[PDB]
């Protein structure tokens, strides 16, 4: 019952990103040090690659939570400019006023 | 039905009408107060039906009468500042250590704030039993935590999740710093 | 640096719980990786969206029960 | 009924002697047994100033029953004593459900109107109504009769506005 | 109430423990709002309560903060501050006063209470180890 | 003319679901409607619905009753690892990071270290 | 001579109770349970009772919805956790034929299920603990072979059958 | 009054600490506000004479609404009880409604 297919895809990504985060961090930690032998770093490059592609934290987009807009999103409110302006102009966003 | 403000005497006990914080009730507040930007050849809108008066965080539950009555009843919970401590000159003498901790009151379903775990310990090195070498070593160990102008060592702990754990860690840090300032290793002579 | 300064710094780094054994810039990434909670485990990330199933199916149930228009 | 009065008093004396304290339920039972009536004076005299806690399911039925007696005896000082007991501490929590509350207050206010000076009757009228209860039409008739007896006929308009 | 008054009242139980009470040298109360009039009313209330409880209080106004941004249409957020410095009050007075003024905190106003507890040296730091 | 508390007595004496239900019946004896706003706040606080003042930001959270030394000194879990190899330097970095983490519990940090132990063991 | 004072302790609701003791009852208002709006203030005792019953019925409908669909109210956002604002579970979770499921059904006051499972345990040859059968017989005797909402003791009711079947009848049973 | 009078003549319908400098959870409060407004407008159809006012103090949530005297008081009480319970269990906080009836829409002018 999400806004559209694109939002549902991003909700799917954020789920697996949460589940795989600890394992990714640990395997990623092995490859980011100049101590362990190169034999081990080369394999963790294979271990990290084999993990499901949507688990990568770089494939998550900050879509609007009400319109699923891909861009124009203020992260502090998770709302696109069009939805923000609607709420801010009606005085329904506490503390927000038009500047003078 | 008619509003009950018609039944209120002019010498009633107002704190009983608004004991706690409540939104503005025009049928309970017996004031002809008006709020609104008036129209041309107009008057500010009356209280009945006024949303602007309904948007004010009013202080009808805290009037001077009510504040005094509340603060008279709350005296029983207080304890007395020890008279010996007249000013800071004696507070810093009898209690050298100062522990700063902060609490945050927001509005929401959750009370957790991550900034409340930070603890700050402040102690003047002149109030510690340090000789010359001990003081020098302590200063060199602490680094920028020590300020020469004020003679104050400031240890800010935020490692642990809780605040009690950070306070314990700050006390432990002070103890270990003192004891290792009072120790002389072999490499010391290589100064 | 100096023998005295080097030992003093390596002792202060043992009292305060920093990296005692010498290390380089690339290797200090592990410390940052494990000191901070990863982005994918932040409550701004995994709970960025409202449910939209709880919110939408609750309306469905409410209207079917005749308590919402 | 009447065969039970001395045995019940004997049982109360036994319970006191054994070291088991009476509750509001016990006094309620004794009062309702005797009312079918000067034991209420001693019961009150023993209860004055005391604070109670819920020990039996029937405790909440005391005050109602007690008030009933004060109405039948037409003893206003006893009514004030019972009300003062109710006002001591957290005693008010024993007034019971709304039906019992209305019964208690209606009998109480009827007694005030019948026996008290009219100005104190008006003070009780404003303090008790509508904050404590909503009056019954019989209470309005009683209040009007009290005003008639006290010859304060300037007040009927306000009373009728209130009844409306 | 004119006649129907409570005969006796159950005052709360406040037990005097045997443990020592905390001492707070200072207690800084920073209240933030979007509205200056609410902060002024809250200043009046807090100061009056402090005077009535015997606490030593001094008030000042930190400079305001203005976050401007643009979506053109330019929006703004003002944050105004009021600082109440209480001084030389114990742990129990601090608890009761803070509960009172936090329970009476008006909507839209956030609070940050910084508490500077006074403590003695640990016995482990009185003298060096041999 | 004498009180009813003097006179004859029986002279006999001298000095589960059922019980919870009897307690619930006793509760109904003083079950009255709320009388004013303070009573409502008192009841909500007793139920646990309202925050207890003065606000404590760590209310209901005790970190499993752990102490500071269980968060900051995690090098007692590195006993099973190589004691002087590059693995020791790496795990020293890992524990230095984990000791500066206020967002994890001791259990999660030891779980990290145990994952590392197992992984290095397989290799 | 720094004489540090002794700490005073009090219950979490002491301050509210002191403030409440400051304020007295309002003579010109209806009880707090109603709303001060003139259109909604009850004007008669019958009207007051009717309004209270309506409010309670609304609360009951909301409770029915919440318990009927816990999946929409399981998401917890309150710190500290509030147990009284979570859905209640009235359904058995243990489904196998075992004494623990019987104890579960007795805890849930599900009379008919408990009787049926006691019969099924008898059929499965599983010997029941004395305490468990005493708990069952508590439930049956209190509720009189009816589910939760007088009931006249019906001869040969389930309590009597269970009681007669008991291998050992201790004082608690009688 | 137009949007550029929001801090000059009008106020803010919702009041909370989220948008203050240094505070957190602004987005959560905004989403809560949106659901509250939709829910109330669907649970009180044709009753609300004006906008809701959503106030937040500590853990509390006060919906101060202005309604009409068209619906019967019994239905108002039923809906208030239902809404209080449902919103309290949905947000895990003690919600509370503060209906204020007016005879009809409080007209200010004729735009």
């Amino acid at each position: 019952h999400y806004v559209d297919w694109r939002m549902w895809r991003d909700v799917k990504r954020r789920k697996m990103a949460y589940e795989y985060a600890d394992e990714r961090l640990r395997i990623n930690s092995l490859r980011k040090n100049t101590i362990l032998p190169k034999i081990l770093q080369d394999v963790a490059d294979e271990e990290i690659a084999a993990l499901p592609r949507d688990s990568c934290p770089v494939r998550i987009r900050n879509r609007c939570v009400m319109t699923s807009r891909p861009r124009g999103v203020k992260r502090r409110w998770r709302l696109s400019r069009i939805v923000f302006r609607h709420l801010a102009d009606h005085g329904q966003l506490s503390g927000i006023q038009r500047a003078t | 039905l008619p509003p009950r403000t018609e039944k209120m005497a002019v010498d009633q006990d107002w704190p009983s009408v608004y004991p706690v914080a409540a939104p503005f009730k025009p049928s309970a507040v017996p004031l002809p107060v008006r709020m609104g930007y008036p129209v041309k050849k107009g008057v500010p809108m009356a209280k009945e039906g006024n949303l602007e008066l309904l948007k004010i965080p009013n202080f009808l539950h805290l009037t001077p009468v009510a504040i005094k009555k509340h603060c008279e009843a709350l005296k029983d919970f207080c304890t007395e500042w020890p008279a010996a401590l007249d000013s800071d000159e004696k507070c810093e003498k009898h209690f050298p250590i100062e522990i700063d901790s902060t609490d945050y009151v927001s509005s929401g379903p959750s009370v957790r704030n991550p900034r409340a775990r930070v603890v700050v310990l402040r102690v003047k090195l002149s109030s510690l039993n340090l000789d010359d070498h001990a003081k020098k070593k302590l200063i060199k160990l602490v680094g920028e935590r020590y300020c020469k102008t004020t003679d104050v060592l400031t240890i800010k702990t935020d490692r642990c999740p809780l605040r009690r754990q950070n306070y314990d860690y700050a006390v432990y840090l002070l103890t270990v710093l003192y004891h290792e300032s009072w120790n002389t290793e072999e490499w010391e002579k290589s100064k | 640096l100096s023998e005295y300064a080097f030992r003093m710094s390596r002792l202060s780094a043992r009292l305060f719980g920093e990296v005692t054994r010498p290390t380089n810039s690339k290797s200090m990434k592990v410390v940052k990786l494990f000191s901070e909670l990863p982005l994918a485990k932040k409550k701004e990330t995994y709970d960025w969206y409202p449910n939209h199933h709880t919110y939408a199916e609750l309306m469905q149930t409410l209207r079917f029960l005749g308590l919402y228009r | 009924h009447v065969f039970a009065r001395s045995p019940a008093l004997q049982v109360l004396r036994e319970m006191k002697a054994i070291g088991i304290e009476p509750s509001l339920a016990t006094y309620h039972h004794i009062i309702r047994l005797f009312d079918q009536s000067f034991i209420i004076y001693d019961i009150m005299n023993e209860l004055m100033g005391k604070r109670f806690s819920p020990k039996d399911p029937d405790d909440d039925k005391f005050f109602q029953s007690a008030m009933s007696i004060c109405s039948s005896l037409r003893d206003l000082e006893l009514a004030y004593q019972v009300h003062g007991l109710l006002k001591t501490g957290d005693n008010w929590k024993f007034i019971g459900p709304d039906q019992h509350r209305n019964f208690y207050y209606s009998k109480f206010f009827d007694l005030i109107c019948l026996m008290e000076q009219i100005d104190v009757t008006l003070k009780w009228y404003e303090d008790l109504i509508p904050s404590a209860y909503f009056p019954h039409s019989q209470t309005m008739i009683h209040l009007l009769q009290a005003l008639d007896v006290a010859n304060r006929l300037e007040v009927i308009p306000k009373i009728w506005k209130d009844s409306k | 109430l004119h006649v129907d008054v409570p005969k006796d009242l159950t005052k709360p139980v406040v037990t005097i423990s045997d443990e020592p009470d905390i001492l707070y040298k200072r207690l800084s109360v920073l209240v933030k709002g979007h509205d200056k009039a609410v902060l002024d009313s809250y200043e009046y209330f807090a100061v009056l309560a402090a005077k009535e409880l015997g606490i030593s209080i001094k008030v000042h106004e930190p400079p305001r903060k203005i976050e401007r941004f643009t979506l053109r249409v330019q929006y703004e957020m003002r944050t105004l501050y009021r600082c109440l410095e209480l001084e030389h009050l114990t742990g129990s007075t601090a608890d009761v006063y803070l509960e009172y003024i936090q329970r009476n905190l008006p909507e839209g106003v956030a609070m940050e209470v910084t508490k500077t507890q006074l403590e003695q040296l640990p016995e482990h730091i009185k003298e060096p180890i041999w | 003319r004498k009180n009813i508390f003097t006179g004859k007595r029986l002279n006999i004496f001298d000095m589960s679901l059922w019980d919870v239900e009897f307690a619930k019946q006793l509760a109904t004896v003083n079950e009255q409607p709320l009388q004013n706003g303070f009573e409502e706040l008192i009841q909500w606080t007793k139920e646990g619905k309202l925050w207890e003042f003065p606000i404590n930001n760590e209310a209901g959270f005790d970190d499993d009753g752990s102490e500071f030394h269980e968060h900051i000194f995690l090098e007692k879990h590195l006993e099973s690892f190589p004691k002087q190899g590059p693995i020791r330097h790496f795990m020293e970095l890992v524990t230095c990071g984990l000791s500066k983490n206020p967002y994890l519990s001791v259990k999660q940090k030891v779980e990290h270290i145990e994952w590392f132990r197992n992984y290095f063991n397989e290799k | 001579e720094v004489v540090i004072p002794k700490k005073k302790t009090w219950d979490k609701v002491a301050v509210l109770q002191a403030l409440a003791s400051t304020v007295n009852r309002d003579t010109t208002a209806v009880p707090y349970v109603f709303q001060d709006d003139p259109y909604l203030m009850p004007a008669s005792s019958l009207e007051s009772r009717s309004f209270l019953l309506a409010k309670k019925s609304g609360e009951n409908v909301a409770k029915f919805i919440i318990n009927s669909y816990p999946k929409y109210f399981q998401k917890d956002i309150a710190e500290p956790h509030i147990p009284c604002l979570m859905p209640e579970y009235f359904e058995p979770q243990i489904k196998d034929i075992s004494e623990a499921a019987l104890k579960e059904r007795i805890e849930l006051r599900k009379v008919k299920a408990s009787v049926d499972m006691f019969d099924q345990l008898l059929q499965a040859g599983t010997t029941v603990s004395l305490e468990t059968t005493n708990s069952l017989l508590d439930l049956l005797c209190y509720y009189g072979d009816q589910e939760p909402s007088g009931v006249t003791w019906r001869a040969k009711n389930n309590a009597e059958r269970i009681f007669s079947l008991m291998p050992e009848k201790n004082e608690h049973s009688y | 009054h137009a949007p550029h009078y929001i801090a000059h003549r009008k106020g803010w319908l919702s009041l909370h600490t989220g948008n203050l400098d240094g505070e957190d959870h602004a987005a959560e409060r905004t989403v809560e506000d949106v659901f509250l407004r939709k829910f109330m407008w669907g649970t009180f159809p044709g009753c609300l004479a004006d906008q809701l006012v959503l106030k937040r103090r500590g853990n509390q949530l006060e919906i101060c609404a202005v309604v009409l005297r068209q619906l019967s008081p019994h239905k108002y009480y039923f809906l208030v009880g239902y809404s209080e319970t449902l919103l309290s269990y949905f947000y895990k906080c003690p919600v509370r409604l503060h209906l204020q009836t007016v005879p009809s829409k409080v007209v200010y002018k004729y735009l």
